[PDB]
């Protein structure tokens, strides 16, 4: 059934699961019109699948084409993710498909299991866990390549670059979802603390800076502190 | 007007006829029911006074038959029989009727209520949905699972109601997903109504059988049954309009047939306010939609 807090470790074993986040397939500025009403316009959006095992992050753009004539859009980006994940579900070889697949949102859980029929030993599962997803647009590259991006296209990224060559991929994952939520409660000072240093870069196939092991204890520290100010800063503690 | 004669009543016992019912002592000198009405189905229905568990009774259509109802000590329960010699048959009737033995099905002449309730419902297609061949009447108790159910476990003792699942290939054309499944038009139009079931007499009749199994009997698996029928015209765009008309007199009759006190169980909460309010056809069954409001305002 959900996935929580209690069955946390199930995402590190070897049975292949993707998370799907589609907090950023429909994405819109909202502006007022010359008559004084307001309006929105679409801006181009992806659909977020995780292997948290392995970092592989299949990144499907939606190209704001997508949207064009069409009615009700939030909900038709829900079922649009769910075809364009049984569409990337059925391109892989039998024994690169997932057993399970992890929605972040309740809401994609009937999209995604209609479009799944085809699949009925995949499980699709929700989970009880509040994931930062909404915040992979704060990472520079990912934003650049939706942004840039004129048709639908898919890329194909590693989002713990080379941590796995160090560390386990439980780690990894809480590393990954502490930047992510740094980022979604302060993005600019989350920012800052990841590219204060000049010395310290970003290899041009990787998507972080390459820290140090010890380098990344202070980051990871700092992150902490954001958020807990962050926290304070809001609730006043 | 025809007979259903009893051999006698060993055990205290309320006996239905229809929507009718009437309480008989231990070994009280009762021999049947007369006056029934020729044209309609009707089910003759039980519960032991010393085990409530267990309702169960017996669909049939005094038009195929002489059925009488002879208690079984062993079984522990009424049992329908066919009588075949016809002479017999009405001698014991006839006798019966002089002694003034039976109970006089009691219909009020302005009262359309049961035709309203079995007016698509035929024995020869609850004969299909209960298998037992042998008999020209069909046996229903409380307990008894449908096909759905056991899918989900005695195959001959089954409720074969026609199987509706809205996530299901059946129910989903690929490359329709979202059209099918927030519109379920094709499901209703082609795959049920052309493809299975033929005609919505046929449909209506499956579903005011599952209703009746549900209220009779707290038959649960029929419960599910009659609401997902609903369901699926209320949730279709594309429904023909005399099926609109014909489904709203269909459940209001249900639902004004409905004891009051069992609305609790028999009713499902989310289906009806989908339907009534969310759906379709939410503007599309006005008196149904007024009965409902008047009578069960907290479901709602
Ligand atoms: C086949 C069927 N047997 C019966 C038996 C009825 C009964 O108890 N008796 C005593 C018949 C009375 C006279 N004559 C009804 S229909």
């Amino acid at each position: 059934g959900a996935m929580n807090s209690s069955n946390y470790a199930e995402l590190f074993n070897n049975d292949i699961k993707l998370f799907v986040d589609d907090t950023n397939v429909y994405r819109v500025t909202v502006h007022k019109t010359f008559e004084g009403n307001v309006a929105t316009k679409a801006i181009n959006g992806c659909i977020f699948t995780l292997n948290p095992k392995t970092g592989h992050l299949f990144l499907k753009i939606i190209h704001t084409s997508v949207w064009a004539g069409q009615k009700r859009l939030s909900q038709l980006a829900k079922w649009k993710t769910a075809e364009e994940v049984s569409a990337l579900v059925r391109s892989l070889p039998k024994e690169e498909q997932p057993k399970q697949i992890i929605v972040t949102r309740k809401a994609m859980l009937d999209p995604l299991e209609v479009h799944m029929l085809d699949f009925p030993n995949i499980a699709i599962r929700p989970t009880e866990l509040r994931l930062p997803f909404s915040a992979a647009m704060s990472i520079d590259k990912l934003s650049d390549v939706v942004m840039k991006a004129t048709e639908p296209q898919m890329v194909l990224f590693n989002i713990y670059d080379d941590w796995l060559d160090r560390i386990s991929s439980y780690t990894a994952f809480s590393r990954l979802t502490l930047l992510l939520r740094a980022l979604k409660t302060n993005e600019e000072s989350a920012k800052m603390i990841l590219l204060s240093d000049p010395t310290i870069t970003i290899k041009s196939y990787h998507l972080w800076p390459s820290f140090t092991d010890e380098q990344w204890i202070t980051i990871e520290s700092q992150m902490r502190d954001l958020i807990l100010t962050e926290y304070g800063r809001k609730y006043n503690v | 007007m025809n007979t259903v004669p009893f051999t006698s009543a060993p055990i205290e016992v309320t006996i239905g006829i229809d929507q009718y019912s009437f309480n008989v002592k231990e070994n009280q000198p009762f021999h049947g029911i007369k006056d029934i009405p020729i044209g309609h189905v009707h089910v003759i229905h039980f519960q032991h006074a010393d085990n409530s568990s267990m309702r169960y009774g017996y669909w049939f259509d005094c038009r195929m038959g002489n059925f009488y109802i002879q208690y079984d000590p062993k079984d522990g329960l009424y049992k329908m029989m066919e009588e075949r010699d016809g002479a017999k048959f009405e001698n014991i009737v006839h006798n019966f009727k002089e002694r003034q033995m039976m109970v006089s099905y009691p219909k009020i002449d302005e009262d359309d209520t049961w035709y309203n309730l079995t007016e698509f419902v035929q024995m020869d297609k609850i004969r299909k949905i209960v298998r037992k061949d042998e008999n020209q009447f069909s046996y229903v108790d409380s307990s008894m699972t449908t096909v759905q159910e056991n899918e989900l476990s005695d195959p001959a003792h089954s409720l074969n109601y026609t199987v509706i699942n809205f996530k299901s290939r059946e129910a989903i054309r690929p490359g329709h997903e979202m059209e099918d499944f927030l519109d379920k038009s094709y499901y209703l139009n082609t795959v049920m109504l052309q493809g299975i079931f033929k005609n919505s007499s046929n449909y209506f009749g499956e579903l005011q059988f599952a209703f009746l199994n549900a209220m009779f009997f707290g038959n649960y698996g029929s419960s599910l049954q009659w609401h997902a029928m609903i369901e699926l015209i209320c949730s279709s765009a594309t429904v023909p309009k005399h099926m609109l008309d014909k489904l709203d007199e269909i459940l209001y009759y249900q639902i004004k047939t409905l004891p009051e006190q069992y609305s609790d169980i028999l009713l499902n909460e989310r289906v009806w306010n989908i339907c009534l309010y969310s759906s379709f056809q939410k503007n599309s069954l006005h008196n149904t939609e007024k009965i409902m409001e008047n009578k069960y305002p907290e479901l709602l």
